């Protein structure tokens, strides 16, 4: 969250692991800007 | 020539308190009770609320 403007960057692959994130490396290109102005100290997922 | 009104128009407002200064672009419609003294608000105006 910069200047107001939220930033979400995005990217995916398959994996088969059980137990943690895989090691490896990815760029994660962006996806969406917001320009929402709102501030923000807190967030929380969703399952 | 539109805004004014001859017993006054009080529908446009400005924020005259806030305990720290706005980033670019940010937007503040927050109504929470601002305490200029040491007595709590608890949401009640009043002096110093
Ligand atoms: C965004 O809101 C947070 C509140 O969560 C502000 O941070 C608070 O700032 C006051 C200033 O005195 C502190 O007393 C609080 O402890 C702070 N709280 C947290 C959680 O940091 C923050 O300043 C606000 N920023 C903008 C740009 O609006």
């Amino acid at each position: 969250n910069i200047d107001g403007y939220f930033k979400i960057y995005s990217k995916h692959t398959p994996i088969n692991l059980v137990r943690d994130l895989p090691q490896g490396f990815s760029a994660l290109e962006p996806l969406v800007d917001l320009p929402i102005g709102i501030n923000i100290t807190r967030f929380q997922t969703l399952l | 020539n539109l805004d004014s009104k001859v017993g006054g128009n009080y529908n446009y407002l400005y924020r005259l308190f806030r305990k720290s200064n706005l980033k670019p672009f940010e937007r503040d419609i927050s109504t929470e009770i601002y305490q200029a003294g040491s007595t709590p608000c608890n949401g009640v105006e009043g002096f110093n609320c």
